[PDB]
């Protein structure tokens, strides 16, 4: 039937309150501040490697990516800004690779491509672990992957950073190893030059491309062979594109220039016999009813006020319906009902400490997502675990824990938004990064540490107050002033969102507004892989 | 002024409503993988008895209760206050128009068919009539307490004030952090339990309204 | 193509004939009864307790399952006619409780109310077996479940009858328990009181409603309370919904009175995420070429006079179309292939006794229905089994054990109807009840006994004939007379559809005409499971 | 290893209080009164029909269960009280029929065999319970079913709670359909004279035997072929050994006499390729180190006292030992670890009424057994659950909701003892009747109903008096008195072991001290089938 009416969430704000005019102000700074730096990250390594670069009659690698999707296709970045800031003097920008999801010949595909202006594409540890996210991400959603190489070596002296552990450079070939085993299509553009770690990104591939006189394969560079020989040979007369194609045997398609590299890996795609199954429903889509700079509005940038997880989800689903769970048994954890673009969403969201109850409430709710196989989106605001002497009486530590049983032990595509703090253990309640969610994306006002800065300020200033009164000696106001600045200085700088998404921590600091297309993009990847059925461990009563 | 609907012109008002509710079963089942089947048509069979719907009409101001009965062949028979009708018709299309054709107690009808919202509208030949649907409470709905225990910085308003919903009627601090209380209620309040500087627990009333 | 013109069935019958009109007006009785005892059944517990149920406040559970189902939707009761005269001096219309299925938000459910009008809604050994047939209905053809919870306690005098057994009161939250682990989803609505025992049946939902100041939840009452403790509590502060919603946990959804209940309800069924597949191939639909009234008349209420069983086959499937299989071989038995609502039938009707002919043609098409995967719909008109010394020397005894070895192996979906005497051991060839059909009406003219009352009566006067010539008294007309009126009266009562419709052998006496649309009703129900491998044991050669 | 030592349950009791010679001396006489009893119940039909039954060489029911299991080998005898005062002037010893399970050629068979000398073996509704239990319990455990055919008739004026219903007489044949497509092989020895609907019995068996002179199988009596056609016919000309096993076919095998149809159902059961696959975990088996006339003296006859459970457990289990798990948190329940006869065991006991810590407790330790596939041994000794106001508001239904859950999802095999009391829902969380455990047995001191007996009377009292101070009338003690005896009287005949062990509520009252051999045997039997995952539905948190 699906007719009759139901009603929504959603106020509307006061929007001449003065708390409105500085939450929209300072969100909007954060929001500006955050569109620049990503302005300066897309022009890359600089206006000199840039010329250089189409000097070759190269394409730059963002016109790469633009010439590769769908027409008028939108393309989904992961981590822009990996890399900031992270070595001491050297810019890294987007570490040194641009990886998304993006829309070729009608299939979602995952695309690797290597920025060749940075460094000469060379490997910082930051670029091998930004490569390994993404491939697990089109291993967990069944994405075909694509890769657009134009390495310059693994960087020297980082090397052990890059090459030795489990999750280094090795990793990656051991990832193209076990996708072809699943049949999941892994194509590989010899756009520049792989050598001698890299060149097995080319040779493992299903189906490879390579481009005449500026795409080299080998093994072994010219110094090596210089070094170890005494033979002088180049570098298109060692491996160049001519004696892949017609000797050896490397490359299966060969290309003339890059547009027709492109193009022959639209062919190549085309040609996978890929068809896309829902296994979920579907309803015909709508909109919310309330725009999103409320959201600047509503959330702001201080984390000492508290606000409404419902007026977030009245912005960012269809229709501003949703049908809460348990609506009055532990308020401090909403969980409802809803649908973001047709698709069908179990929403989970904080509003507090986490009682007893709200971790309860919160395991029955993943049970149903789980029986009934509804996605999850997890929204991050936590601030602790509500201490006290009664609620460790009570045993709050086995509902936390038969909360982190279930969300670990869940098949569904889980995907975790932190639009505030997530502040310790309770980041591991609601489905932190450990827990292997499918994307985790954060809004530019979020903090992440092991506790709030005035926590670990507070905590250590009353354990050295107890320790100095056992001892005897005065504890004053200034020596409390300098205990109480690094600390929080520290947990202020390690907790930003630069220097979360500087690692690859989470998938990328998005704006609030845009958030709402944003987890769309995001959960149609996620249904590109049929959903298995949830079988939980044991539930500690 | 605005005149009383016939019982006739609720009789269609009714009969669109439900010919309307029809169609969402139509265009839901032409999405079906379960076509052809049974359910489909609301018919309203029950097994061995007949089906009664009453339905409530807001004509202006007042209410009217209409027991709607489902007929075997189709038809319904339609009784308003006492007075039963045998009312039948169907809907049909001219162009982007849609029209509810009637027949009650054999005196056929034609009058254009518009629901907008909560408002059934007939155009005929003899007025335009305007029946309003009722809207159930519970679409309709949409005193505090207290978030967590802790202490209050600024009260707001005392006895004999007046809010309206979405108003600041305390700010109270818990362990930092600062939680501004709202009207989900409306009126006066009567009292105010806590004043300012004072602490306040879990699930503790705060103001009333009596 | 399914294009080509294909001959039908049916006989326009003598509806002139002196045999027409008396078998018409004699079945036209027998409808007209059947409906006024079913409009007395419906109004319930009578005006005094309507009175008192309509003064809380509440709806009337039949105008609750009104409000609960899709607009227009047909409802399909199921045993209408339990508890009727099935004990002494208590009256219990509908057993106590109303169940059947409906649909719901696009869903086909399955609904089991309690009527709390009769007798305060309190459990009668017959409630119990209605309701744990209903459970597995909603098992067998994987239906969501939809409980509205009004209880009064299990009844005191008959509690043996109601507590201990494997098919008593407790085996119903084991078929809760058992559902919710297979993905059929559970609702409790409490828009009453149940009470100590009862209260599982919420507390036992995957997703549960309560109302306030109405639904009360408790597994101890206050008289139990005010006897064991001494404590005097009412029933809303001991187990009110505020309570529950709020402190304990046990509701989910909290409502602030009936119609906002249903709405919930209708809100919990539209978010299960369920679409309907499947397997079998449809047609479109059709209608028969003649009329069921024609069923009044050629069918009747004798049971000497035999008809065809195809003039009934002509009167209830699609097009009047019927490709009959084996046709001469056996002509007792009519076996064939038609479509009833676009849905493929395999139809098995009886037209006489049964020779071991007929039944190795039923064993062979019942293995074409199950290697094809088509449903299987079964009428039942029997007399007997061919008694004889030579039909005993050819192994008739092995037929029908291949036979009902076929019947009872067979995984489809399978339907009985009883359209005339349904008499001892054909009932277990031709798929009776306890061979687990999906559903089985009967008729208003059926018998069922396990012999006729004049074989019983005949047997049993040739027996006692017998053994007096080998005693020597005198064994007269009017003994004889004497011998046979209670072996005739107890076998005509006790096998009467109000008898074996009174406990719940039958999922109800049907209308001749109504059958055509019930067994697309029960066939539609029937077909939301996917339809499994039949596997079959030995037959006996 | 398996070589460290470990601390024993047990406590010697103090034999010489007064106490223990009161308990020793009443629980004594009750299974005195049990010895005396059974055997009345084991002659049978009399002496004049074993007589009659010895003068034409058959063998005795006993006699033919003696001579067909292995030599020295037990038999265990289920439901030996049906019928028990169940008929008003029809005395029916042992329903009619002897069920039970014995060794066959190393092989554990079920044995059902048909007692002639008791109404001529007519099946009493009774009789078919009994039957239709033992063919379930042949089913959940893999048996192979071994049925002794000598049958009467089904009983006339019983007819209607013999035929129709789902588990009346004909399921029967859909059991042996199912089992057979299952490889669970089905043999009858027709010794007897199945007749009309008992000839499918011998019918439907994947291999047949029959008897010379004594055996006869038709589906139509000589009475019903001189009624309808008035053909004189004997029995053995009709449907006589010889005619079956040289014309018909439908006896596979041919047997002289009742010792040579013994011995050949041996060898068909020799034949069936059968070999017994262990997958739980086997130690060398050990003894109790405390007797069990203790076990007479430590639970005694009256139920007013309690006892603690681990004095049973002491006393039934491998070496005395036990790993208590849990064993301060809510000791009103005992679960723990233990062995029996080398297999293991999980041990659920109760100690008082059940608070929701209990339950919570009982949840985990039935989630502990079905992670890693232990069966199960619930021992029932409940008064109730809690009432009080406190623990209605902490939501004590939904933690028996979670041990309903748990109990009625679990795979593993699960068998019932009732040691004492079992009075309502708590009988539901204890794995029950309702709750399909494999054996179900009790113990002689044993009550069930739906409450006690002083529950009952004093809730009434309590109620009564409530509305008598609403009304005004005098309710004095001779008046609460003649309220009170016709409730206890009632509930305490129809609460009885005899009352409820006279239909097949249970599968037999034991004696305490053969409870240890007979957990064991149970237990063997239930290892015959391999053990299923375990997957459980909604923890309602
Ligand atoms: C003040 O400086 C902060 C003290 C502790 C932080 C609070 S207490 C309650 C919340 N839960 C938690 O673990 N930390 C938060
Ligand atoms: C006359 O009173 C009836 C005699 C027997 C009934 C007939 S004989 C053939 C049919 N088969 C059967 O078993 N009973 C029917
Ligand atoms: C006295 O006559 C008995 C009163 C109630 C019986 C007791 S109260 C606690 C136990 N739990 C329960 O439900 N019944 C038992």
């Amino acid at each position: 039937y699906h007719g009759d009416s139901v009603a929504s969430l959603g106020t509307q704000p006061d929007l001449g309150s003065a708390l409105y005019q500085e939450n929209y102000k300072q969100m909007k700074a954060l929001v500006n501040q955050l569109h620049e730096r990503v302005e300066h990250i897309k022009l890359g390594g600089g206006e000199k490697a840039r010329a250089l670069h189409i000097s070759r009659g190269k394409l730059l690698p963002r016109e790469r990516i633009d010439n590769l999707i769908d027409p008028g296709s939108p393309f989904l970045e992961l981590s822009q800004f990996a890399g900031y800031q992270l070595y001491d003097n050297e810019e890294v920008p987007g570490g040194g690779i641009i990886t998304g999801i993006g829309r070729v010949s009608g299939v979602e595909c995952m695309i690797i491509a290597n920025d060749a202006t940075v460094k000469g594409g060379a490997y910082y540890p930051v670029t091998v672990k930004k490569q390994l996210r993404a491939q697990e991400i089109a291993m967990q959603n069944r994405l075909p992957c694509i890769y657009l190489v134009d390495s310059g070596g693994a960087y020297l002296p980082r090397q052990a950073d890059v090459f030795p552990d489990r999750d280094h450079f090795g990793r990656t070939f051991y990832n193209q190893a076990i996708m072809s085993s699943k049949n999941i299509a892994q194509i590989a553009v010899v756009m520049g030059s792989c050598t001698a770690g890299g060149a097995y990104v080319p040779a493992m591939a299903d189906e490879n491309i390579i481009v005449r006189k500026q795409g080299t394969i080998f093994l072994a560079g010219p110094p090596l062979v210089k070094a170890a020989t005494g033979e002088e040979v180049s570098a298109e007369d060692l491996g160049g594109a001519d004696l892949h194609c017609r000797k050896s045997g490397v490359s299966d398609h060969w290309a003339l220039d890059d547009h027709h590299a492109l193009h022959l890996t639209r062919k190549v795609v085309r040609n996978l016999n890929y068809q896309k199954k829902l296994d979920v429903t579907i309803e015909p889509s709508e909109e919310p009813l309330f725009p999103a700079d409320e959201l600047y509005g509503i959330v702001g940038a201080n984390l000492k006020r508290s606000f409404d997880v419902r007026e977030v989800i009245a912005r960012i689903v269809d229709g501003s319906r949703f049908t809460e769970f348990k609506a009055f048994y532990g308020d401090t954890l909403v969980t409802g009902f809803a649908r973001i673009f047709g698709y069908p969403v179990g929403i989970v969201g904080n509003n507090g400490v986490l009682f007893s109850e709200s971790a309860k409430k919160g395991t029955h709710f993943v049970q149903l997502c789980c029986q009934r196989n509804i996605p999850l989106l997890f929204l991050q605001n936590i601030t602790g675990f509500m201490v006290g002497r009664e609620y460790e009486a009570e045993g709050i530590a086995k509902d936390g824990a038969k909360m982190v049983a279930a969300v670990a032990c869940a098949q569904v595509p889980k995907i975790t938004l932190i639009i505030g703090g997530s502040y310790g253990a309770g980041n591991y309640g609601m489905c932190g990064r450990a827990y292997s969610p499918r994307f985790l994306y954060i809004w530019p006002n979020a903090r992440i540490s092991v506790m709030g800065g005035e926590q670990a300020a507070n905590v250590l200033a009353t354990i050295t107050k107890d320790q100095r009164a056992r001892e005897g000696k005065q504890f004053s106001s200034a020596d409390e002033a300098a205990l109480k600045e690094p600390i929080i200085k520290k947990f202020e700088e390690e907790g930003n969102p630069y220097y979360s998404s500087a690692r690859v921590w989470d998938d990328g600091i998005i704006d609030p507004a845009d958030t709402r297309l944003v987890l769309g993009l995001s959960f149609s990847a996620a249904l590109n892989a049929p959903i298995e059925k949830t079988d939980f461990g044991i539930f500690r009563m | 002024s605005r005149k009383a609907a016939a019982k006739e012109s609720l009789c269609q008002a009714a009969l669109g409503l439900i010919l309307k509710e029809k169609a969402m079963t139509d265009t839901f089942t032409l999405q079906a993988h379960d076509q052809f089947s049974p359910f489909s048509s609301s018919s309203g069979r029950r097994l061995n008895i007949s089906y009664t719907r009453n339905m409530t009409l807001k004509d202006g101001k007042n209410n009217v209760a209409i027991a709607v009965t489902y007929n075997h062949d189709g038809s319904y028979s339609m009784q308003i206050e006492d007075k039963t009708f045998q009312v039948l018709g169907n809907l049909y299309s001219e162009g982007d128009c849609t029209y509810l054709k009637c027949s009650v107690n054999g005196v056929a009808s034609k009058a254009k068919l518009i629901i907008l919202e909560n408002t059934i509208y007939l155009f005929s030949k003899e007025g335009s009539i305007e029946i309003d649907i009722p809207v159930p409470k519970y679409l309709s709905s949409v005193g505090p307490l207290a978030p967590m225990t802790g202490t209050i910085e600024k009260v707001f308003v005392k006895a004999g004030d007046k809010v309206k919903a979405g108003d600041s009627l305390m700010v109270m601090i818990a362990m930092k952090m600062e939680h501004t209380i709202k009207s989900p209620k409306d009126g006066t309040v009567k009292k105010v339990f806590y004043r300012e500087g004072a602490q306040a627990n879990r699930h503790t009333p705060l103001v009333e309204f009596e």
